[PDB]
């Protein structure tokens, strides 16, 4: 017997089996409704600090491997599901889940009426928890555990993420037959771009890659001067935990690039920069969207595209500059999705196009950038 | 799972191929893709109880008959497979005869190698802990019972001796990101009941005919929706007990409450347990139901209409007899014969041409 | 291993039982059980080169006969083991079926499943860091080959080309902690040699039998002996290779240098390679060392006595028929007949009462 | 592909395969002839320090357990052998052996010619060795290990694995039918034993009670004083690790209850301290004496025992003085094995009474030292 539990700040109790690491894990609860994904979730950083739950049962049934990693290493705080598979049964791969959960020593629970647990996070909106594995998990602790905790609700995550010294990213997406490609030569690509690492997954990199550009993965405190000094073709901000504070660092930087014309493209956190940066308010959301289905409203085209999303906090719409205009909404809530600055050449947008995982629907936002470069490249 | 019918068609190639033979199917959900499968076995209107064998353990010839049936799939495949891992076959092994992914394969293993315990350590080895991991398995009472030597009855008040019942799920299209005001549901073995049945209102519940066979049609069904939707017109909860996903019974607009599940003793009693209806309607969905008829109604179901002794003063021969006779009415000469030299003497009686009904 | 010899006793009971029916027993020493295990299967003298299958993979009943040997025991079980394996059946599976510790099954299914890899990889798919896997297990160039699809000759010229070779380490009832002066030894895969062969004297190679059987008995063994005590006696360098536990051939003190191993060309080759004698004797050991005197000669081997050549004069028919017809000797009426017809014509050619050779 | 590799002082190369933890170990190389008790051995605190190479080449066919631990915990620096079974099967079983080996982070190598390894220290006499089991071992930096090592002769040991503070043991022996026993109540034990760890193994202790003996188990160091003030039945001189250095603590503290009339018994180790404190000499054997097939001689029935052994060390029988009489000696090598004082109730066996693993033929020896302790408290 291998026990493991789950409480809730409001003293909700989970009790099942252990699946990963040995331990505690302490962080706010999210439920996510992919489901196909799950390891790159689990290595998503914007997933950090926080323990996540997955509403699809069967959870490890592909078991691993490397290129479906979106980071350096998993990001979830701990994992939650209602049911391991006996065995992992897929071509690619290379760990079954639990050795890897254990690998990166994360504390996991499997078991669990996760149902219950997401209606009760959907109705209540999100909570903080504690999930502790062991010979004889206290409850009581793991009670104190989880209401001591600080939260993420003002915690600068993206500084524990980012990067400590700037480097190079060209590498370009997998594919079936090859796998994933060896990284081009820096005259391979005609764009430049830099882009600020506030926790940014591999795939993102990867499809920019994929369309022309060469990158440098900037420290998220780097500062508007020392990049500018670059030189940049266009600037991208990446996707990250939390959310920024009107005070920070990385507000002030935008805001300098966005009074040169240099093309500006933020995913997510990136986006939320982005509107901060221009005057607008963030609101953190009652649970978020979590999920590899929901529906996204192109305004402009009137279209409708599923996404990939993976976000608690989100840009107010009524706070919204006049040199802002909404590009994007939601169909599942209505929340803002996308925005592009009529002043400037500086677009960006709540979800993934990046996907990884999640449909493809929204990958041509990454075209839009691409021809802001290329006509910024042409004056 | 599909539902066939070859013992209707004798001199038939009973093999599956790229032309569909199944004249029907039955769908199950389940939290688990265990507990899914032995739920829509245990719903297939065949007999099955879960994986029930085929082959006996002590035939010696077991392996070869077995080895046929996986290396080219007949209706009975499902039972082959588990009969494979109880004679000693490797999931490596069933893989290469059958191309079934070993996902699945190592699943009904397991289920095997659990089956295993059960007949080891027999009813009393049923503790609650035991027997809810069982449940939370998708194992029926009936197939438990088998195992252990005992009526399903047995297993059945072992569970209210632990007040081991299932949960309701619903079907929401999310997975429970946004409610719902719609009542589809499943059982499971888990913690949260989102049943919440009304207290409201006289509710009268439908039985469908699971899966449609040769006999068994769109018919019964036709009459299962009628009911619901009269009465539900007239005033009534309507409650539809269904597995069948190709009909109009199973769509959630038919009536007030649809319960997605396995048309059985054990389901049923379940559903009315907590819903406590006012009256049960089992008239209408063919055999299935029509099967069902004493045990709900000695188990403290208001069944209604018809009554289930009724039902059986005509279907049962001896009963039936009697009554033309009371009524002084015209019947085929008949006898029920034993042996064979007893018929051709009363046969005899009888004249030809013969009628041999078994 | 036991050696049994049914097939002269048709009508016998030949299940393996309390009382015991075998006539010999072989004995290997290996650096790892599989080593040993296949080393003894190949010194049997039964014409195994080691797991060589008994039913085929498409036989749509070898499940069935494979379970019968399997639940009670043969002289073939070993056999049928690897068998029950290459047809799916779990380790599990045949621990309840023979009984026999998961230890050792486990043990011939891992050989089982590199077998199989050669036969995917074919000749090409042996790299040198492979074959050596392969032989550091026991497995025989002769097994390889057919696996292969090669000569026995063909794998043995590859080991030659990756200068794979056997190192021969030696009995001395301590596992090292002394030094020993006896050279009692065997060969394996390993690194250091300690066979450190003389290069002093004039050294006879005497071939044993291997285990005895109905008609290669203990007369055989007794020769043997005889012509190392004999010739040592004379001074000579006397080595013994032979694999029978139970004679005085294999008594440490009956020669100068013994080589506990299978009497085997593969095995025997390599002994000489490393000791490189002045002859060897192959008419002592019986049928076993004698069907090997053409090979080893021209493989190379310094073959003493009556030469093979000879030998087969002697033993084929139509070499000695005619020798005898050159002589001028009487021997009785003959004949070869392919057909029954014909036969039955020669027959009365020949006269009747016949002897009927296959 | 999992590599290992061994490497001696001289520069005698080993490659293998990895069983146990990732890293290096090195240490003084020995070998041990047993061909049962491997876990046993490897919990033996006189294997601190050392190399373990096993002569028997399935090593683990029967798993693992605690009941077969003979100490708190794996003591052997690295574990060598040839070969490492698939399953182990046991009814005892409750661990394989690789599993245990990392879990005891122990770095270990099969598929070495372990012949060739015990033929090299048998001819060569013991030598120090470093494995290295690891994505890609490096040769030279093993051999460095190698050279560098400081080594065994002229180390104290048993300092290392002596318990902090003192403590009571109560513990009988291990019954197929019941197991390891519960501890026994002090007011069930007649006699009062004081027991020196100096990396004791648990056989030892629990055969003691078997006959009676309520223990006091205490640190290397402990004084003879502190100890008199206990008013034991006897002192006993557990085994340990390397050998004692006619300067250190216990020498002086022994010599006092030599002054006594306290019974006093000494194995292995304790043998040689026994003996040093008697006023002869100990000397380091070429390669030692590590197996359980050992023949000895008790010169005074002549009798034979099968003995176990595990020691480096050894007493000269040269140098005796005369209150020191010979009792036993290895039929093996005629080297010493026993002794008795004339003078006083001291005696100590070079061997292992307590075996585990081994022969249980010199069990008897505990029987002596009751007879002494009985005879003592008669007076
Ligand atoms: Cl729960
Ligand atoms: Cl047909
Ligand atoms: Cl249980
Ligand atoms: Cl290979
Ligand atoms: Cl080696
Ligand atoms: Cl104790
Ligand atoms: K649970
Ligand atoms: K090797």
């Amino acid at each position: 017997i291998k026990s493991a539990l789950l409480v809730l700040e409001d003293g909700t109790q989970f009790h099942g089996r252990a699946i990963g690491a040995t331990g505690s894990a302490v962080g706010e609860v999210v439920f996510n409704t992919s489901m196909t994904g799950y390891q790159e979730i689990l290595t998503d950083p914007s997933y950090s600090r926080q323990i996540v739950t997955l509403t699809y049962p069967h959870i490890g049934n592909v078991g691993t491997n490397d290129a479906d990693e979106e980071s350096s290493q998993v990001h979830a705080q701990g994992l939650v599901i209602r049911d391991l598979p006996l065995i992992a049964s897929n071509f690619r791969n290379t760990e079954d889940l639990s050795s890897y959960l254990k690998r990166h020593n994360i504390v996991a629970i499997a078991d669990i009426d996760t149902r219950k647990l997401t209606r009760l996070l959907r109705e209540k909106g999100a909570q903080n928890g504690c999930i502790i594995a062991g010979d004889n998990p206290d409850a009581a602790l793991a009670l104190e555990k989880a209401r001591a905790f600080p939260g993420l609700n003002g915690m600068d995550l993206a500084k524990e993420v980012t990067t400590a010294e700037a480097y190079s990213w060209t590498q370009g997406s997998w594919t079936l037959t090859g796998g994933l490609p060896e990284a081009k030569k820096e005259d391979e690509l005609p764009f430049h771009v830099v882009a600020y690492d506030f926790g940014a997954k591999r795939n993102i990199l990867r499809m920019l890659v994929d369309r022309g550009c060469r990158l440098t993965i900037v420290p998220a405190q780097t500062s508007a001067e020392d990049v500018l000094k670059m030189n940049p073709d266009g600037i991208f901000l990446s996707n990250g935990p939390g959310d920024p504070a009107p005070d920070d660092y990385a507000i002030t930087a935008i805001q300098k690039f966005l009074e040169t014309d240099i093309p500006v493209f933020g995913i997510c956190l990136g986006h939320q920069l982005l509107a901060l940066a221009s005057g607008a308010k963030t609101v953190k959301m009652k649970f978020g969207h979590h999920g590899g289905n929901h529906p996204v409203k192109d305004v402009e085209k009137n279209v409708v595209m599923i996404t990939a999303q993976n976000h608690g906090f989100a840009v107010d719409e009524a706070t919204l500059p006049a040199n802002l205009r909404v590009t994007h909404k939601s169909l599942f809530d209505g929340t803002l999705q996308g925005i592009h600055r009529t002043d400037k050449p500086a677009f960006s947008f709540q979800g993934h196009p990046e996907a990884s995982p999640g449909p493809h629907d929204a990958a041509p936002l990454f075209d839009h950038f691409i021809e802001l470069i290329e006509q910024y490249r042409k004056t | 799972i599909p539902r066939f019918n070859f013992e209707k068609f004798a001199g038939a190639n009973d093999r599956l191929t790229t032309q569909m033979k199944s004249v029907g199917e039955v769908m199950a959900i389940g939290r688990t893709q265990q507990e899914s499968l032995q739920k829509a076995l245990r719903g297939l209107e065949v007999g099955a109880t879960g994986f029930d064998p085929k082959v006996s353990l002590d035939d010696p010839e077991a392996l070869t008959k077995i080895r046929r049936e996986l290396k080219d799939a007949g209706a009975d495949r499902i039972w082959y497979i588990a009969d494979a891992f109880r004679a000693g076959l490797s999931v490596d092994g069933v893989f290469n005869l059958t191309n079934i992914d070993r996902w699945f394969l190592v699943q009904i293993e397991e289920l095997v190698r659990l089956e295993e315990k059960v007949a080891e350590v027999g009813i009393t080895g049923l503790n609650a802990d035991f027997l809810r991991q069982l449940k939370r398995k998708g194992f029926a009472d009936a197939r438990l019972a088998k195992l252990a030597g005992v009526r399903e009855a047995e297993i059945r008040k072992l569970r209210d001796q632990y007040d081991l019942h299932p949960v309701y799920k619903r079907v929401d299209t999310c997975a429970a990101e946004f409610a719902t005001d719609t009542a589809y549901m499943y059982s499971t073995y888990e913690e949260e009941c989102e049943a919440n049945p009304s207290t409201d209102r006289e509710k009268i519940m439908v039985l469908g005919g699971g899966p449609n066979r040769i006999g068994q049609g769109i018919e019964f069904d036709y009459c299962c929706v009628h009911a619901s939707l009269a009465l539900r017109e007239d005033g009534y909860e309507t409650i539809m007990v269904n597995c069948n996903p190709e009909t109009v019974s199973t769509d959630y607009d038919t009536s007030d409450r649809l319960y997605f599940e396995p048309v059985t003793l054990e389901d049923v009693l379940e559903i009315v347990r907590i819903e406590k209806p006012k009256g049960v309607i089992v008239q209408y969905g063919g055999q299935t139901p029509l099967k069902l008829a004493r045990a709900l109604e000695a188990a403290g179901v208001p069944v209604i209409g018809t009554s289930p002794d009724a039902i059986d003063r005509a279907e049962d021969r001896e009963r039936f007899q009697h009554a033309v006779e009371r009524l002084k009415l015209k019947q085929p000469a008949n006898a029920t014969v034993t042996a064979i030299e007893m018929a051709v003497e009363k046969a005899k009686e009888i004249g030809y041409p013969l009628v041999v009904r078994p």
